[PDB]
RNA sequence: CUGGUGUUGGCUCUUGGUCGCGCCUGCGUAGGAUAGGUGGGAGCCUGUGAACCCCCGCCUCCGGGUGGGGGGGAGGCGCCG
RNA sequence: CGCGGGGUGGAGCAGCCUGGUAGCUCGUCGGGCUCAUAACCCGAAGGUCGUCGGUUCAAAUCCGGCCCCCGCAACCA
């Protein structure tokens, strides 16, 4: 039919009109993660803004207190002592100056792509037309720019994520997995809600937080309470 | 031809491949009875078809006169002080004369030095279907099957 | 919206364009078509080929409307007319029957001087 | 001249533009098709009937997406390419 | 002056909105064609997407300042 038998049974333990604070949501998402693998906890929401202008288009970063649990393979396009700086801190691919010569025919997606301030004249024409809207853009507001490139890679491998606003006007980003207890999920979902409060654009009027959903990869969502 | 139905002029089998069609194409390749340098050219073409494509030249030539024959066309014919461009399938004889003549004309609008390579490179393209000669076939049928409004005057 | 398989198809064939309407059993337009609806304009509308297309187009635009069988009624003259009937048939419809209902005055209004050559 | 109200009351029908949601849709081209967009995903859809054969509601930029009933028995969809 | 819609070949205009697509049409021009021309049909010269900076690994697009046209109701000491 329209739905399933492993999906719909999850539509019995959650009332949409019953606002489950991140505690009755972090206790109920522990009974939504039924999968061969270990799911995640997709955290979504609809902000009170306008995604068509550039005064309220929220974006940035934020480290979650417990992390995620899903390892991300971060690489680099260094310049100087920032080639051995990302290789002492822990990086898969690093300072090869222009290793853009390998990735120009093929490639089966690793995870990340960082750089630095001086390789901006040609770090736009080589691999600036490929990963573009493929969310791997070395955007400095995204957190992938700077001479401190090996210092920004020990937190994206140990917790920190990225929440960007899309064309429509919402804010996504995972805050853990499905095997994370009621303490690791609920406390973490609190260090990402400040990231939407503190990064809250200026020209945005009204009650910024219209909604804040929290579900599980292949499971139903809960219109969780905003601050708690 | 106002009395008898004209009279189909009869060709003379091609001395190398047999077919009468062959010599006909040459008759067009020709200018001023220079039937030799005329004939000559046609073959030299095949020598390229042979080296450029391991396909028998004849087998190619035939298939190039085919993929070009225009199945229908437009011919003027007034009825009431108006020149409609009525379309009607074309005689299987004219259906050949056209294709042949065009393959020749086209083969002379290409930027190729020796005449040989022209008739050759062209033919090879008439078969594949992508040629300047194949072109008219298309632009002569796009004509009819467009003016198919005046069809009803099929004299 | 509503969908009914039984129908009635009208052929108003004139001189400058053949036109056809397809109604329901009560005679209410479900959809219509004409030499103008198709790409044609001007004189080549009155031509039969146009009539055919019009009929076909009318059929399909009537078919996907829940049609299956129609009652044909022609009116007028002009080339197109004929082709139009034959077109409705070999087109996928069901010509249940054809009638020739051309309007004729039992001598009423005087016609224009064009139509009055019949002095 | 005119809109709103007051004097101004009964009885059904019709139907918008908001806003309560329950719910339903999307395609230039290259491309097996009809890929709105961001985030998640290496996994789920079937014995509460899957490949397909028959029928209808619906939508149409008419290729085809969509969802229920009824034949039938175990095969689908995607990562990857 | 406050509000908001966009400048794109010679001209206009879809793309924007929903990121990476110079697409639609006529003039131009070589040619096919026909008595002649339009239509039809192939091929091509012509777009810094107003401009300037940033956001962009990529911007006609998101975009901050901005040149100018349009629309707009008010006001006018």
């Amino acid at each position: 039919p329209k739905h399933g038998k492993r999906y719909r049974a999850l539509l019995e333990k959650v009332d949409p009109n019953k606002i489950y604070t991140i505690d009755e949501a972090a206790h109920l998402v522990k009974e939504l993660a039924t999968a061969k693998f270990d799911e995640t906890v997709e955290v979504h929401a609809k902000l009170g803004i306008d995604p068509r202008r550039s005064d309220q288009n929220v974006r940035g970063t934020v480290s979650l207190p417990h992390g995620l649990g899903k390892q991300v393979r971060v690489l680099a396009i260094a310049k100087g002592e920032k080639i051995k700086e990302a290789e002492e801190a822990g990086a898969d691919y690093v300072g090869g100056e222009e290793i853009i010569q390998k990735i120009l025919d093929g490639w089966m997606d690793f995870d990340a792509v960082v750089a630095t301030p001086d390789v901006m004249g040609a770090v736009g024409s080589k691999m600036g037309r490929i990963l573009g809207p493929r969310g791997l853009l070395p955007n400095p507001k995204a957190g992938t720019v700077g001479f401190n490139i090996g210092e920004i890679i020990r937190e994206i491998k140990a917790g920190r994520i990225e929440f960007r606003n899309d064309k429509t006007g919402a804010i996504h980003a995972p805050v853990g997995k499905a095997s994370f207890p009621p303490e690791k999920l609920a406390d973490n979902i609190r260090a990402f809600i400040r990231a939407l409060e503190a990064h809250k654009p200026e020209g945005a009027k009204g009650t910024f937080l219209r909604s804040v959903y929290v579900t599980t990869t292949m499971g139903p969502s809960v219109r969780i309470n905003p601050h708690s | 031809a106002r009395r008898r139905r004209a009279e189909v002029r009869q060709l003379q089998p091609d001395l190398v491949y047999g077919d009468v069609l062959v010599t006909a194409f040459i008759n067009k390749i020709m200018r001023d009875g220079k039937k030799n340098l005329a004939a000559r050219i046609f073959y030299d073409a095949c020598k390229i078809i042979q080296e450029k494509t391991g396909q028998e030249p004849l087998k190619v030539f035939k298939q190039a006169v085919e993929n070009v024959k225009p199945r229908m066309e437009v011919r003027s014919r007034r009825v009431g002080g108006a020149n409609y461009q009525v379309p009607m399938e074309v005689s299987p004889r004219r259906q050949q004369s056209l294709a042949l003549r065009w393959l020749v004309q086209a083969a002379n609008q290409r930027p190729e030095r020796r005449a040989a390579v022209r008739i050759a490179h062209e033919l090879m393209d008439a078969a594949e279907g992508k040629g300047g000669a194949v072109k008219k076939k298309e632009d002569v049928e796009r004509m009819a099957e467009a003016n198919r409004a005046y069809a009803h005057y099929r004299w | 919206k509503r969908q009914v398989a039984s129908g009635r198809a009208y052929i108003h064939a004139s001189y400058n364009n053949t036109i056809v309407t397809i109604t329901d059993p009560d005679g209410n337009p479900i959809t219509w078509s004409s030499g103008g609806v198709i790409g044609y304009k001007g004189s080549r509308k009155g031509t039969p080929y146009a009539a055919q297309l019009a009929a076909l187009d009318a059929a399909k635009k009537a078919m996907a409307y829940g049609m299956q069988s129609v009652d044909v009624i022609v009116r007028g003259t002009g080339a197109g007319r004929e082709q139009a009937i034959r077109a409705l048939q070999a087109s996928g419809l069901q010509v249940k029957s054809i009638v020739d209902d051309t309007p004729v005055p039992h001598n009423g209004c005087r016609p224009k001087k064009k139509f009055r050559k019949a002095s």
